[PDB]
């Protein structure tokens, strides 16, 4: 405590009542002349020192501070992800015992457990001599912490888990884990570190918190300064401070960067930084000016950024980030260092499903970060090389058991909003969609979670190119018979991509009869033409309702003569049964006490948008006011502002 | 029972785990079944503008095609936790609502 | 959110806590001894507490030796606005009995009487001086005269001004003699006795040399400032857009960026406007501009935005209210 070492590069005195030592170092270190009154053996000792300090970024007191300016730079290839790499790495004949450190490490990060755990074991036995045992007491945390790791693996893959996951898949063996059991019977971390020798415990006294449970509490605690709402920054110190702590924690080779805790450190302490920054944009708006301040949060997103956020963030608090911390104002830094990492986790995962060699225990760690990574590119530019690379592993190799059909068109969706679609991603797509077409040939249907399916993405092919049309579906559905109903059902679920004569062709396996055909119709395939004698068959069913007077039927046809996608005066018929069609069919004699508003919550863009257009807009907007000053509902005054305003 | 029940304002639905016993128009019996709605206000769409939530039913843990929806018999209720009867709660539940699913067991928010 | 709302129970409880720290506070800086180390941390409490005070109903004496505390015992480092705001908040559910009016009556007779030495002027940050304690009771009682005052309005001559300027400033609370008195001392000349006059009701009506004098001063502030490379230009133009003001000379005075959004709508640039603005605007003002056609398409994007993207219930209010 005899100096305060800032986090921005700066020393200061605190509690040193003697000799001004460091002072006189930089004194040295500034100096040439001043640095040559010592001794040979001096002076090689002060270049060690001042090597030293280059290295671990102490620049100079603060009183002489000049431009100070700090970036973070990592230099380890498990950070980064570079899994070839490691891999090859890991072959190769150590020299030292630091490369076997290094390799255990590597291992450890590559979901080879029980390896690790065995170098980690012959590390213990090798090194004991003799001003080492820095390397024999991590090699010790590390072993344990694998202990502990292995543990809980079997703990969660014995149960929760088995064909819930696809099959029994019992990690390890039965005979390591009752020598891990047998070996680790009373281990104690606690003591480990007052066994050592009373010169490693006088010199290494900052290792100490690595033999504790629990180390982050401080950080944890100091997070607080970020949401005072009073009027360097805090910003920039929790920034450093987390860039320090992730630096030591990988470039050191320890194994903790695995575990819950750090997790949800480095989740909240982002989560945390993006709230401040968002609560101080707004605050300047709200005071000096709509667009003085440009409108633009101060909290640039870089490289380091992206690669936190995508490995210790789930789906649900990306989702939470996006909701309360808008991100679309929040510009990306260095986007070619960004598409170079998508495109490694993009052939980490082809190759991943490609060779079959599927690791159980790496595939929890992978599939979490690769989902993130993809989720998170949206607001990402990309090249068209790396854009295609990214598109086929995700449509193509990306297990099922983790991404459903729906899953893969949201990702997809939300790629395609800063980039748009080329030629060569629909022909992808193009070729998606074929091979679930020869899929459908049977045993076989389609599973989503959120409602989508293949119609969407020709959906989405047709929304980007008006003119496309699919030759090898063309070709699929030529060679059609009646044989293969779902064959037919799911080219019809992509109707207008489909040639002319490949339409006319597909035609004469479906036909409507009755009201159920064309409901039906209309609501999974494409007849988006109103015929006559459509039309005719929809009187027939008013009719015979008509002389008979529940789900909904009537009001369905009602909203398509309001959008004018039906044109008759059979309609004004048919008023007084039900009330939302008698509102959809004649507005300026509808009863408007007998609206309620909640038919608002249940209509689409277009619609909302149709209606405000049509002159009845007053006494919604009446109904909507009232609504939203009895009861503060957001739905409804997010319809007002967007649509009525 | 009634703790787990919650309430979906953005599109006027209840969450509850139940199961539906449901027994579909013209004498067609369903065991026990149950519904999802999911929440898009983006699809791309064509002429069927008038929806904003997809409803899918399930039954059996697999998904029934629809080809006439009159089913209006309700269902006895069996709360899934404890095999209980809720079956008057549901049918006050859906009278005093204009929806017309009221009742539903997940909603996944597309927006 | 709106706390205002929300139930408060235990109300006798609240009231013997606040009762103790108004006397603690009278204890800590009545008899000559101010704890150093422990005012700093009381001090904050004491504040919050005060502020805090708004939303609970309490009874005649509490509310009276809270006020009293508030007032006299305080010390200035609250300046004179932040103890009107924090008055007015106390007097929102506890509406000003007697007694509170004649505690109020002896704050504002020690301040005249402080007001001889030709050095002493109130310094208040927000802008709310002592006049605005006057207005404060003639908002619950319209005749109310201060007898006490009265004798010190007779016995003045034209020697002391600041005494005469102070006078002026709480001219509604003097009697029919002294109003009589004092008129004789001071007229309307310059700006801020027009501005006085307004407030309190002497010139009903604007008159053209008043005019003039608002032509010289915006003349004075064009050549003195902007040429040679505040409050009350935005005043002016709130005058002139109420239509109080018939000159058309003030148009060539666009500046203030307030002046130029009033004076000039059509041509006014849109991008400079603040919505803070729109919280210092009383109900006739804003209906006003609610009417009008060239700024009623901007504004209301303006409020479109606030609502989305603030957490303030201000603008939903007021979108909701006029606009819509």
């Amino acid at each position: 405590y005899d100096y305060h070492f800032e986090v921005n590069g700066t020393v200061v005195r605190h509690k040193n009542k003697g000799f001004g030592y460091m002072e006189r170092f930089f004194e040295l270190k500034e100096s040439c002349d001043e640095r040559s009154k010592l001794s040979k053996k001096q002076y090689e000792r002060f270049n060690a020192l001042f090597n030293f300090f280059e290295k671990n970024g102490v620049i100079c007191m603060a009183k002489d501070a000049g431009t100070l300016n700090t970036s973070i730079e990592i230099n380890s290839l498990a950070y980064h992800g570079k899994y070839d790499v490691m891999k090859k790495f890991i072959e190769e004949q150590s020299v030292s015992i630091e490369d076997d450190y290094k390799k255990a490490f590597f291992l450890a990060c590559l979901g080879r457990w029980e390896e690790s755990y065995d170098l980690y074991s012959n590390i213990i036995l090798n090194s004991i001599d003799e001003s080492n045992g820095c390397v024999y007491y991590l090699s010790q945390i590390n072993r344990y912490r694998i202990y502990q790791s292995i543990t809980q693996a079997v703990t969660q893959f014995n149960g929760l888990g088995l064909l819930t996951f696809g099959r029994h898949y019992k990690p390890f063996t039965d005979e390591f884990l009752a020598r891990i059991e047998r070996e680790m019977t009373n281990f104690n971390i606690d003591d480990l570190f007052n066994g050592m020798p009373f010169e490693f415990q006088k010199k290494y006294k900052i290792l100490e918190f690595l033999s504790d449970n629990q180390f982050l509490y401080d950080d944890t605690v100091k997070l607080f300064e970020l949401t005072n709402k009073v009027r360097m920054s805090s910003d920039i110190v929790v920034l450093l401070r987390l860039y320090d702590n992730l630096r030591f924690l990988y470039e050191n080779c320890l194994w903790s960067v695995s575990f819950h805790e750090f997790h949800q450190y480095i989740r909240n302490s982002m989560s945390l930084l993006i709230e401040k920054a968002e609560y101080e944009r707004t605050r300047d708006i709200d005071e000096l000016g709509f667009s003085f301040f440009g409108k633009k949060s101060g909290f640039f997103m870089e490289y380091y950024d992206f690669v936190n956020i995508s490995r210790h963030f789930k789906i649900d608090d990306i989702k939470n980030l996006e909701r309360s911390c808008s991100i679309d104002k929040i510009r990306f830094g260095e986007q070619e260092k960004i598409e170079e990492y998508l495109v490694g986790i993009a052939e980490e995962i082809t190759k991943q499903f490609s060779a079959n060699g599927m690791n159980v225990v790496f595939y929890t760690q992978f599939i979490s970060e690769a989902k993130a990574a993809l989720y998170f590119a949206k607001y990402v530019k990309l090249s068209e090389e790396g854009l295609g690379k990214i598109v086929k592993a995700l449509l193509f190799y990306f297990p099922e058991r983790d991404l459903d059909i729906g899953k893969r068109y949201v990702w997809l969706e939300r790629l395609t909003k800063c980039n748009e679609l080329p030629k060569s991603i629909i022909s992808i797509i193009d070729d998606f969609l074929v091979l679930q077409a020869e899929k459908h040939i049977q045993n076989y249907s389609e599973v989503s979670s959120n409602g989508l399916y293949s119609r969407d993405y020709g959906a989405l092919i047709k929304h980007f190119e008006k003119n496309f049309i699919s030759k090898r579906l063309s070709e699929i559905t030529l060679c059609l018979t009646q044989d293969k109903q779902k064959q037919i059902d799911f080219l019809f679920k992509l109707l207008p991509l489909l040639s002319t004569n490949a339409k006319s062709h597909l035609l004469s396996f479906k036909s409507v009869e009755n009201i159920n055909d064309l409901m039906n119709g209309i609501r999974i395939g494409l007849i988006d033409e109103f015929t006559p004698e459509h039309e005719e068959l929809i009187i027939e069913y008013l009719e015979t309702r008509k002389v008979n007077y529940s789900n909904d039927y009537m009001s369905t046809f009602g909203i398509w003569y309001f959008l004018e996608e039906i044109n008759n005066s059979k309609m004004e018929e048919f008023i007084g049964m039900d009330d939302q069609y008698d509102f959809f069919v004649d507005p300026e004699n509808f009863d408007y006490k007998k609206f309620i508003p909640s038919w608002l919550k249940n209509y689409n863009d277009k619609l909302l948008g149709k209606i405000a257009g049509n002159k009845m807009k007053h006494h919604v907007i009446e109904v909507l006011k009232e609504r939203v000053k009895n009861s503060n509902d957001k739905r409804y005054l997010e319809i007002l502002m967007n649509y009525f305003i | 029972a009634t703790h787990d029940l919650v309430y979906h304002s953005k599109i006027n639905t209840f969450v509850w785990d139940v199961e539906f016993d449901i027994v579909l128009s013209d004498s067609k019996e369903l065991n026990k079944c149950y519904f999802v709605k999911c929440f898009n206000p983006y699809r791309i769409n064509g002429k069927c503008d008038f929806a904003v939530s997809s409803i899918d039913i399930f039954s059996e843990g697999k998904r029934l095609l629809i080809e006439n929806e009159f089913n209006f018999k309700i269902t006895k209720a069996v709360h899934v936790a404890t095999s209980k009867d809720v079956t008057e709660i549901v049918l006050h539940l859906s009278e005093r609502i204009s929806s017309p699913f009221p009742i539903v067991k997940e909603v996944v928010y597309l927006d | 959110c709106s706390i205002d709302k929300i139930r408060f129970g235990e109300q006798e409880k609240i009231e013997e806590y606040l009762v103790g720290i108004a006397e603690e506070i009278t204890k800590q800086f009545s008899a000559n001894g101010m704890n150093v180390v422990f005012y700093t941390q009381f001090i904050s409490e004491a504040k919050a507490a005060l502020y805090f005070a708004k939303y609970v109903k309490l009874s005649e004496e509490g509310l009276g030796k809270i006020v009293k505390a508030l007032l006299f015992y305080f010390p200035e480092r609250l300046d004179i606005g932040k103890r009107y705001v924090w008055l007015e908040r106390l007097t929102k559910c506890n509406e000003l009995p007697k007694s509170i009016i004649s505690i109020i009556d002896d704050f504002l007779v020690l301040q005249a009487e402080k007001h001889i030495d030709q050095n002493y002027s109130e310094v208040s940050s927000n802008g709310l001086y002592s006049r605005d304690y006057g207005a404060l009771i003639k908002h619950f009682e319209k005749n109310f005269i201060s007898k006490r005052l009265s004798e010190i309005t007779l016995c003045l001559t034209q020697d002391k001004q600041k005494q005469i300027d102070f006078l002026f400033k709480l001219l509604p609370l003097l009697s029919t003699n002294a109003k009589s008195h004092l008129l004789s001392f001071k007229s309307v000349e310059n700006i801020n006795d027009l501005m006085n006059g307004i407030r309190i009701g002497l010139i009903d009506e604007f008159t053209p040399e008043h005019e003039e004098l608002i032509i010289e001063y915006l003349e004075t502030r064009k050549v003195n400032y902007i040429v040679e490379k505040n409050d009350y230009m935005s005043t002016f133009g709130i005058w002139y857009f109420l239509e109080e003001i018939n000159n058309s000379k003030m148009e060539e005075f666009i500046m203030d960026d307030q002046y130029d959004f009033f004076v000039d709508p059509e041509n006014f640039d849109y991008k400079k406007f603040i919505p803070s603005w729109l919280k210092n605007y009383n109900d006739k003002l804003l209906g006003k501009i609610a009417g009008n056609k060239h700024m009623k398409h901007h504004v209301i994007e303006v409020l479109k935005e606030r609502v989305k993207n603030s957490n303030d219930k201000r603008y939903l209010e007021i979108l909701m209210n006029y606009f819509i």
